[PDB]
């Protein structure tokens, strides 16, 4: 029904509903869990701790 | 070097293989160095060095290095120039689909995917899915599927199907096309399909996918995944003065593309919403399309300057594109302008050029002189010595220009007498002299004109301009063969005076021994210029034959009569000028020279009468003065009359006897009656005086008014214009069209108060516009008629063709309007002329119509004859010189070479802005329409016959009662279909009523074969015809205009062509413009070109095919050769816009209009341009296949043949 | 106005136009009308490239004529080169063959 | 040039012939077989045409005797 790409750009993002301040609490709890979750997931690996120990010597020695 | 052009779609390989690098960054210079950027718009190392044999380094630097890479710049040691040749390439993170191929109606892609262009547009604006890979789904390919719909058969199937959006989905849609199954199975539905509209989108279909399979192209390259981009130099960024810079709106348009791309690339690389990638993609498209085409497909982006950037397709097409601007048309070196003067001295071959001017004009020359004579040792001191203005510079440039043609051109250039050759004359001053003589042909006269001047370089070009340009040659009318360099204004107003007649004037009736003797009388003062004396002339008379004979006799004359004897050249006879001499008497004098004479008498004749009639205008003193506008006594006693007449129908209009819509027109009808009879009295008044003869007695004698001898010599003014200045100026009208009840009463001479004035300024404004919108028209309509006939040329002798045309006078009442003699002057007969009642040939076959022939014509009282035409002729391309017949700026028989189209096209142009039953005769009466014929058998009277005093052979004595312009033509030419047209019968065989449906009526025919058609006919028409006659194959059965592609359906090829001659000629001659029917013809042909092949035999044409006619005709006489089966073709009528678009050259058609269009369809069709015509040899600088250059091209078929 | 040699456009490569800029007339789509219907095809040659916009030619023919020599040998026209590369540009492949 | 048409035939085919000539008389070391009377070249052959001295087979049988020389 219409060619100026501006109009259906924001036909598009008028489709969602505004959200609250919980709501972004609660989105970045979800950002803070995968997060976690992948730390955790990669901290289970033979030769992850090694290469943050010897980095941690190399920065303690100044 | 090349001898076809083509033209295709581009491939990413092959846009790959054009380009030197990839523009990688939006960045065009350095804001401190001013240095190109490296990966950018401007690089360098993509495009080429800046400098000359330079980089951007400085290391390598001079030429030692050419060809090398600077390891540490990248940029190659060679010329600058190659940043106008090399290209560079965009590679597009996401496929972007091509505007032409898109939005230019039809759109390709829509046709070749079957399936509509919204739905195109609705995937590509990412708004709905398209299956491509439907797999074991119920899905098939090209249904659209919405985002929760998508969504959903992901859910309910998964990986089975594939669904796609954008360009990448019409991409994948449109490689995955097994073209020939297409093609198969269109053909199959084409055959087995019963309505006729699916037949045509079919057929359409057929033809571009057909197209596709031979041209070798693939569907997905019409979608861009790689972008080419144009060279640096053709797109600069250059500084001006004061630091400002200037650009191309194209540098916008590739940053605006570069910057969106790296966008969808960072995009896709840091992991973003659908939606924002997806409007991206939107933004590539967009702004694609927008460098392709701004404004197309929909609000067009504008730049700092609130005005829209104009892109490729802009720069390409349009009146100021590259075709029309610099291709078609261009400024030229080695010219100049000035303001033209007259020059009365000069001869037919000379012109009065500047000194100044043409030491600019010949510089070059005079250093070759300076060089060559050793006046200087080098150039650079021939060039001091130029510019220091030496005597012997003046010398070198007089030896320089002594035998050098130049060309005087004005603008506009209307025909080809616009530009002639003259030898130039070095005159003191700043203005060109002209030749008055050729004035009438250049349309210039001394208020302002300006003139150019261009100086032919070559030998070639000067024996061009000496031979064809030089105006000694060009003395003849191409449009009507009639004389151009006939005398006007103050030459005929000499002429006139020096040959009038006066009763009782000094020295009548004396004798003189010749010509010389009545010189020396008027020199001595013993006898006028009018006197009448008796003089002794010898006359030579030159027969058809060639016999000269020379008789001596006493001849009553005037002295002036025998002083222009004196000049008139052996060979005509003294009756020539015993006579007042009008325009209309110089005019038959010359034309008589240059038929009897030649070329070279006629131009020292033509000089001679101009030096005299000058001269004795000078010494006649004829001047104009308030006492010259005589004022009939009879004005106010008519005016006082009408006056008294108009208030007594007033009164009888207040007694309520007539209304008012009579008495305006009663009032006007007097109004126009008195201005008549006051018009008649005034120049009854002018024209005549009394004076006293040498018997004493009162005598009649002709008047010596000046204004009367200017209308009457026909040197300026009319009957109207001493009207408006002695008379009544008359009715005048409201500027709506209707007239105002009361006229102006009032002269010129008299004067006019504030509404009379203002009445005659409401149509002088008319006037003015109808003028300025009218040359506009005519220019419009004389272009497109050049490009419908410029392939026309010359190229046989002899078709070996037996058709022709018959023609006859022209009968549109009682009397002629044209002479079978006008009509048949200068054509080739077809069959042998016939003696009428005999079977004797007077006339044999192939043979020019000259005057002699033309007189032996007239006397044998031929009505109808049969000659070669140009419609006719059957050559493969062009005419032949016998279907043309003579050349009427020449006068013998056409030349091989000569375009023919554009002279013709120029002939009708050039008078546009000019333009807007009792029987009297005794003979027989024939039936066929009603015709009267004299006794010596010519039919001179044609009348209508609807549906009499004698029947069929009865004589009939005379008295015996039996009982908007150029416009017009436009549409004549372009065939336009008329608003109400008449309806025609389509074949012969009896009419019968039908059902009359609700809305409009239908009507049925019985053919002889028993099969019944049905006419959709509308309810509100007059039908003539009646149930149970057989009416046949293209009679009236509603009255109205006829539609010239009825006519050339039902009638045929010759039936065309007369009506649209007739109409041409009868708008033509209304105003009183000579134009020869044979360039009308040109243009008929023109447009007869193409043919619908009905039954397609074998020969690959598909049924309903709008092929082109000469390929057909080569194709049948091979098939012919092979005894297989023939075509059948019927011939369509196209408008000259239609066929000048329907030609077979793109390059032609693409440079005339619509070049979108025409570029969309070669590309996707891959048409081969093989440059045989005019305007594609002018746009790639060869020689044109016409005239001089048409030998060489004929050399050219000759090697390609072998 | 006179002009021989002068200016020439940064893009057609052809001379400019008016008398400030000491520019050359245009020979417009008329004039070439004209000259075809004469049937001079030499000199709507010379106009077209040695005149307007072949550079080496029209280089050539001014040494051809200090040299008084009054021969050309036409080339291509810069301003067809220009509308070949606009149209490649446009994803066209435009090309010419022996 | 109304005589030397006249005994060409043809107008194009006579510019051709005189142009031939007169590049032949100016660049080359040929001489006119009339007298100059001081004309450009192109006058000089359009005379020579005249005059029926020159015509393309006499160019053409000329050209021959040059080359087989
Ligand atoms: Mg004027
Ligand atoms: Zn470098
Ligand atoms: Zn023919």
């Amino acid at each position: 029904r219409t060619t100026d790409p501006v109009r259906m750009y924001m036909r598009e993002m008028g489709t969602v509903e505004l959200l609250t301040r919980e709501g972004e609490i609660d989105i970045a709890k979800r950002i803070e869990d995968g997060i976690n979750q992948v730390q955790s997931a990669i901290a289970e690996y033979p030769g992850t701790i090694p290469y943050i120990l010897e980095q941690f010597d190399r920065v303690q020695a100044e | 070097e090349f001898d076809a052009i083509k033209i295709g779609l581009a491939s990413p390989d092959m846009i790959r293989s054009w380009s030197f690098g990839e523009v990688k960054k939006p960045e065009t210079i350095n804001y401190r160095t001013f240095k190109p950027e490296r990966d950018g718009l401007f690089c360098a190392r993509i495009f080429g060095p800046v400098k000359d044999y330079e980089c951007l380094c400085g290391k390598y630097k001079r030429l030692k290095h050419r060809g090398v890479i600077c390891e540490k710049c990248g940029v190659e040691v060679t010329q600058t120039k190659v940043r106008r040749d090399r290209m560079g390439h965009i590679e597009l993170a996401s496929p972007v689909a091509h505007i032409w191929f898109l939005k230019s109606l039809p759109s390709r892609i829509g046709l070749l995917m079957d399936m509509p262009l919204r739905d195109i547009e609705r995937v590509l604006y990412f708004e709905m899915y398209v299956v491509t890979e439907p797999g074991m789904t119920d899905l098939e390919r090209g249904q659209m599927l919405t985002e929760e719909e998508y969504l959903d058969r992901l859910e309910e199937w998964g990986d089975e199907f594939t669904a796609k959006m954008g360009a990448e989905a019409i991409k994948d849609l449109l490689a995955s096309m097994d073209l020939p199954a297409e093609a198969e199975q269109m053909r199959e539905e084409l055959d087995t399909t019963n309505s006729e509209t699916k037949r045509k989108k079919l057929t359409k279909r057929l033809k571009l996918v057909e197209a596709f399979v031979a041209s070798g192209n693939k569907p997905e390259w019409m979608i861009l995944t790689v972008l080419p981009v144009l060279p640096p130099d053709l797109r600069p960024l250059v500084p001006l003065d004061g630091g400002r810079f200037a650009t191309s709106d194209l540098n916008d348009l590739y940053r605006r593309v570069i910057n969106r791309n790296n966008r969808l690339k960072r995009l896709l690389e840091l992991a973003a919403p659908d939606i924002i990638v997806r409007n991206e993609k939107r933004m590539l498209q967009e702004s694609v399309d927008a460098l392709l085409d701004n404004g197309r497909r929909g609000r067009a982006i504008t730049g700092s300057n609130k005005r829209p950037l104009k892109s490729l397709a802009d720069m390409i097409k349009g009146k100021q594109g590259r075709f029309r601007q610099n291709l078609l048309g261009k400024r030229v070196d080695y010219s100049g302008r000035s303001v033209i003067t007259v020059g009365p001295y000069l001869r037919l071959h000379q012109c009065g050029l500047p000194k100044k001017m043409a030491l600019e004009l010949f510089k070059p020359f005079i250093y070759s002189k300076l060089e060559t004579r050793g006046l200087a040792t080098t150039i650079k001191a021939a060039k001091k010595m130029v510019e220091r203005e030496e005597a012997v510079v003046w010398d070198i440039l007089d030896e320089v220009i002594r035998e050098h043609p130049v060309l005087l051109n004005r603008a506009p250039t209307l025909h080809r007498l616009g530009i002639q050759a003259f030898e130039p004359v070095l005159i003191e001053g700043k203005a060109i002299q002209l030749h008055p003589l050729v004035c009438a042909a250049y349309n210039a006269d001394f208020d302002g004109d300006q003139m150019a001047v261009h100086v032919p370089l070559t030998l070639e070009a000067q024996l061009e301009a000496r031979t064809l340009m030089m105006s000694t040659n060009n003395i003849l009318s191409p449009a009507s063969g009639d004389p151009i360099i006939v005398p006007s204004q103050d030459v005929v107003l000499g002429l006139y005076y020096m040959t009038r007649e006066k009763i009782n004037a000094k020295g009548e009736g004396m004798y003189l021994t010749g010509p010389a003797e009545a010189e020396k009388a008027y020199r001595t003062k013993t006898a006028e210029l009018h006197a009448r004396v008796k003089v002794r002339i010898t006359e030579t008379i030159k027969h058809e034959n060639g016999k000269l004979t020379t008789e001596t006799k006493m001849i009553d004359t005037t002295v002036g009569r025998a002083m222009l004897w004196q000049i008139v050249p052996k060979g005509l006879p003294y009756s020539l000028v015993n006579q007042k001499l009008g325009k209309k008497q110089i005019s038959n004098l010359l034309n008589e020279a240059y038929r009897k004479l030649g070329l070279k008498d006629t131009v020292i004749f033509a000089d001679q009468i101009m030096y005299t009639g000058f001269a004795y205008a000078a010494l006649s003193g004829v001047s104009v003065g308030i006492d010259d506008m005589v004022v009939p006594a009879a004005k106010y006693t008519e005016i006082a009359e009408a006056e008294e007449e108009v208030r007594e129908i007033q009164e009888q209009f207040q007694s309520g006897l007539v209304t008012a819509g009579e008495r305006y027109n009663k009032v006007i009808d007097i109004w126009a009656s008195t201005n008549d009879r006051v018009a008649k009295a005034m120049m009854e008044n002018l024209s005549s005086e009394q004076v006293i003869n040498r018997q004493g007695e009162q005598e009649k004698q002709e008047s010596f008014n000046s204004i009367y001898m200017m209308a009457d010599s026909g040197a300026r003014g009319s009957a109207a214009q001493i009207r408006q200045l002695a008379g009544m100026r008359g009715l005048m009208a409201r500027p709506d069209g209707s007239i105002i009840e009361t006229p102006i009463t009032a002269n010129f001479k008299e004067g006019l108060n504030v509404l009379q004035y203002f009445i005659s300024t409401h149509g002088a404004r008319k006037g003015l516009a109808d003028t300025a919108l009218k040359t506009a028209n005519s220019g419009y309509l004389t272009r497109r008629l050049v490009d419908v006939a410029q392939d026309v040329v010359v190229t046989e002798h002899d078709c070996g063709t037996l058709e022709g045309v018959v023609m006859t006078p022209h009968i549109e009442g009682g009397d002629v309007k044209v002479a079978l003699t006008e009509l048949a002057l200068g054509r080739v007969v077809s069959e042998d002329i016939l003696k009428p009642g005999t079977d004797e040939v007077l006339i044999p076959r192939n043979t020019l119509l000259d005057e002699k022939w033309c007189k032996v014509i007239n006397d044998n009282s031929v009505d109808q004859i049969k000659v070669r035409s140009v419609v006719t002729c059957d050559s493969d391309f062009g005419c032949c010189a016998q279907c043309y017949g003579r050349d009427l700026a020449r006068g013998h028989l056409v030349n091989q070479g000569e375009a023919v189209g554009v002279i013709a096209a120029q002939s009708i142009g050039e008078p546009g802005t000019q333009l807007t039953i009792q029987a009297k005769n005794n003979g027989s009466v024939k039936l066929h329409e009603l015709t009267i014929i004299d006794e010596f058998g010519r039919t001179k009277e044609k009348h209508k016959l609807p549906y009499l005093s004698k029947a069929d052979g009865d004589a009939v004595a005379a008295g015996e009662t039996v009982a908007g312009g150029l416009p017009r033509v436009a549409d004549l030419f372009e065939a336009r279909k008329p608003k109400e047209p008449a309806i025609l019968a389509e074949h012969s065989g009896t009419v019968s009523f039908g059902k009359e449906t609700k809305g409009k009526r239908r009507l049925i025919i019985t053919r002889d074969s028993g099969d019944t058609y049905e006419e959709m006919i509308p309810k509100h028409r007059q039908l003539n015809v009646f149930e149970g006659e057989r009416i046949e194959r293209g009679d009236v059965i509603a009255d109205g205009p006829e539609s010239p592609h009825d006519i050339l359906r039902l009638r045929g090829i010759h039936a065309v062509t007369t009506y649209i001659a007739n109409e041409v000629q009868e708008v033509y001659r209304l105003q009183g413009v000579k134009i020869n029917d044979k360039h009308i013809e040109t243009i008929v042909r023109q447009m007869l070109r193409k043919c619908t092949i009905t039954f397609a035999g074998d020969s690959e044409f598909l049924p309903g095919e709008t092929v082109e006619y000469s390929q057909v005709k080569i194709a049948n006489r091979k098939l012919v050769e092979e005894g297989k089966e023939p075509a059948r073709f019927e011939r369509e009528l196209l408008g000259i816009t239609k066929a000048s678009l329907a030609t077979e050259s793109f390059i032609s058609a693409a440079s005339f209009q619509e070049t979108t269009r025409v570029l969309t369809e070669a590309a996707v069709s891959g048409k081969r341009d093989d440059l045989r015509g005019l305007k594609e040899n002018v746009i790639v600088g060869r020689l044109i296949p016409a005239g001089t250059g048409f030998a060489y091209h004929q050399d050219r078929q000759a090697k390609r043949a072998q | 106005h006179a002009r021989s040699t002068g200016s020439y456009s940064l893009v057609t490569q052809q001379p400019l136009g008016g008398k400030a800029q000491f520019g050359g007339q245009r020979f417009g789509e008329m004039e070439v009308w004209a000259l075809e219907a004469y049937g001079a095809a030499y000199t709507l040659q010379e106009m077209l490239t040695v005149k307007s916009d072949d550079v080496n030619g029209r280089t050539k023919m001014y040494k051809n004529i200090v040299d008084g020599n009054h021969a050309m040998e036409p080339g291509m026209p810069e301003s067809f080169n220009v509308l070949l590369k606009e149209i490649r540009s446009l994803g066209i492949n435009i090309e010419l063959e022996d | 040039v109304q005589d030397a048409v006249e005994k060409i035939g043809n107008r194009f085919d006579l510019v051709l012939v005189a142009a031939r000539r007169a590049r032949q008389m100016q660049s080359g070391g040929k001489d006119a077989l009339v007298p100059e009377e001081n004309d450009k070249p192109t006058v000089i052959a359009l005379r020579e045409i005249e005059e029926g001295l020159i015509t393309k087979d006499v160019l053409d049988a000329r050209e021959r005797q040059e080359q087989q020389e």
